[PDB]
């Protein structure tokens, strides 16, 4: 459902609730959440 | 960690100057000096920028991409 | 029961605010929630409906910027634990330390 | 004409170097003043980031971005966004530049402020373009991307004074001397043993006859003969930090005379 | 987080005015403006305007605080003579001189050609 990455492989997953954290191609354990598709706005300041 | 767009003090356009600050030490062989006052940095404020920049960007970009594309 | 009056909307489904998406004060990063006791009697403001209270974890009530990165994982003993980076800018302004 | 006098000495496409006589201390002050902080030009004043995989952060990249020099040649056509009439910006008071930059390329690809494109309807003005100063054609550098890095963003470039912030400024360093001898003593020289010899004569100090050491010192002389180097940044032409500046302190001494004019009719 | 916006140095806010006169009871034929969103490029031109005025017995100016863009200008004018019309007149002299400074730089760039 929700959009991560893992920390060493860079391969994008989509994880449910039921899933373990875990990648499903290099099984790193450690995953990052996906940057926001909003864009995002920042004064030049 | 990148070369700053402005001279802090002045506010002189430096930025532009980085990359052909380093050409002309790598292969043009002058000392820091010349190739400061070649690019036109005529006040220290200028000179200080560039000469004691770091270019802490390069030991960035070793690192793999988090998200690769 | 018990929510922070801070905004929730920012938290995706899984309780856990995207990178990139700004911050400011009092605004939860971190969702979580615990179960409760049914039917009980407390502030008022107490029904049936309520199962579960909030856990979650606001931001600094001074703090603000942008979320720079956030890790999901397990630690040692397989429970999911997750690290939420906020990035933000000090700019020099009047009393800082120099 | 009767006034201040202007004897221009040098001129670059980035530096005027003048002598401003005739005219009184303030003004001259004035002047310089209103080059460094006065004078409207267009800088970049918001980024909207889509994508940013870059070892540089989001904010990081928004304020290298608003020390872009952009041009501003006809920035008098444009409008303050504060003083439109559109919900956040438009082609009336904004110019929208777009960023995208991917590496592709094994090596590290620079991304410089020349990739910045213009999205916006410009109606024919000079506005937006960033200013290339350098002869290999690249602009400022904005970013460095190793293989697989993506910059996709939007800058929308409004504009500002340097009162504002300093990104609007094009005035870069005013060089602004006079009396190089000291002949009106303005000056009390710090020395060890001589001053004359520790103290280095100015480049301005053979425009102007030396003391004759024997002389009295001439209690009726006042400040004048200002030299005065403007050095550009590039938004607008040297010449128009200038004639910018003597416009924006005409207009606000011309607010002022409005101002006192409208208390005056009630 | 307690910083000002920065257009407050430029910006006339809500219920303010550009120049506000008050008569001064210290000295006869006296006033006070205080200018808002101004600073010391308008007063010091200002000020050593009005000490050219022949008719002009007093003129100064003050920043009372570098937070706030404001600036008061006392004027003390002889007898007869309208400390507001002496601030007209400071202030004609100066838009008269630098438009001849304008000119002259013109002139002056145009007969330059390497450029
Ligand atoms: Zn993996
Ligand atoms: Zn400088
Ligand atoms: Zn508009």
């Amino acid at each position: 459902t929700l959009k991560y990455i893992c920390a060493e492989c860079s391969s994008k997953l989509s994880l449910s609730r039921t899933d373990a954290v875990r990648c499903k191609d290099c099984g790193h354990r450690i995953l990052l959440k996906a940057r926001t598709k909003r864009l995002v706005q920042f004064e030049a300041r | 960690m990148i070369v700053p767009v402005r001279c802090f003090s002045c506010g002189k356009v430096v930025g532009d100057k980085w990359e052909s600050y380093l050409n002309l030490l790598q292969e043009d062989e002058l000392d820091e000096g010349t190739a400061l006052s070649r690019l036109g940095l005529k006040r220290y404020c200028c000179r200080r920028m560039i000469l004691t920049h770091v270019d802490l960007i390069e030991k960035f970009l070793r690192y793999n991409p988090l998200e690769k594309r | 029961l018990r929510m922070k009056h801070g905004t929730y909307d920012k938290l995706d489904d899984d309780g856990l605010i995207a990178p990139g998406v700004r911050v400011s004060g009092e605004d939860v990063i971190i969702g979580k929630t615990t179960p409760i006791s049914p039917d009980e009697e407390e502030l008022g403001q107490r029904t049936a409906y309520h199962s579960k209270r909030d856990a979650s974890t606001p931001l600094r009530s001074t703090e603000n910027g942008i979320v720079d990165q956030v890790l999901v994982t397990t630690n040692q003993d397989g429970l999911k634990f997750v690290k939420v980076r906020v990035r933000t800018t000090k700019i020099p302004q009047i009393g800082d330390k120099f | 004409s009767e006034g201040p006098q202007v004897k221009i000495r040098e001129a670059s496409k980035d530096n005027v170097d003048f002598i401003l006589s005739n005219v009184d201390l303030a003004m001259a002050n004035s002047l310089r003043r209103v080059m460094i902080a006065e004078i409207p030009t267009l800088a970049i004043d918001s980024v909207e980031v889509e994508t940013n995989t870059t070892v540089l952060a989001d904010e990081f990249i928004a304020h290298r971005l608003g020390l872009i020099p952009l041009q501003s040649m006809d920035i008098e056509q444009l409008e303050y966004s504060r003083d439109c009439f559109c919900e956040d910006h438009c082609d009336k008071c904004s110019v929208v530049l777009t960023l995208q930059a991917f590496g592709e390329s094994e090596s590290t690809t620079n991304v410089y402020s020349k990739d910045l494109v213009i999205v916006s309807n410009l109606m024919g003005r000079n506005i937006g373009h960033p200013i290339i100063q350098d002869k290999e054609g690249n602009g400022v550098l904005i970013c460095k991307l190793r293989k697989g890095q993506e910059l996709k963003l939007t800058c929308v470039a409004k504009k500002g004074i340097a009162k504002e912030h300093a990104k609007w400024g094009p005035a870069a360093a005013i060089e602004f001397e006079y009396d190089p001898w000291n002949k009106l003593k303005h000056t009390d020289y710090w020395y060890e043993q001589d001053s004359a010899k520790e103290w280095p004569q100015s480049k301005n100090c053979e425009y102007e006859d030396p003391p004759n050491e024997g002389d009295p010192f001439d209690y009726k002389a006042q400040a004048d003969t200002f030299y005065m180097n403007v050095e550009s940044v590039g938004s607008i032409p040297v010449d128009q930090v200038v004639v910018r500046g003597i416009d924006t302190l005409q207009k606000k001494v011309a607010s002022i005379l409005l101002a006192l004019t409208q208390m005056d009719q009630d | 987080m307690n910083a000002p916006d920065r257009f407050e140095l430029f910006l006339l806010g809500e219920g303010e005015s550009k120049l506000k006169i008050d008569p001064d009871t210290k000295a006869p034929n006296a006033v006070v403006i205080t200018f808002e969103k101004e600073d010391h490029t308008l007063g010091n031109l200002i000020r050593a305007e009005l000490l050219n005025d022949r008719k002009v017995l007093f003129a100064a100016y003050k920043v009372e605080h570098p937070f706030f863009a404001r600036f008061k200008l006392r004027i003390q004018t002889t007898e007869g003579y309208d400390p507001k019309d002496a601030l007209k007149n400071a202030c004609n002299s100066i838009i008269n001189k630098l438009g001849a400074l304008k000119t002259n730089f013109e002139t002056e760039w145009n007969l330059q050609t390497l450029a």
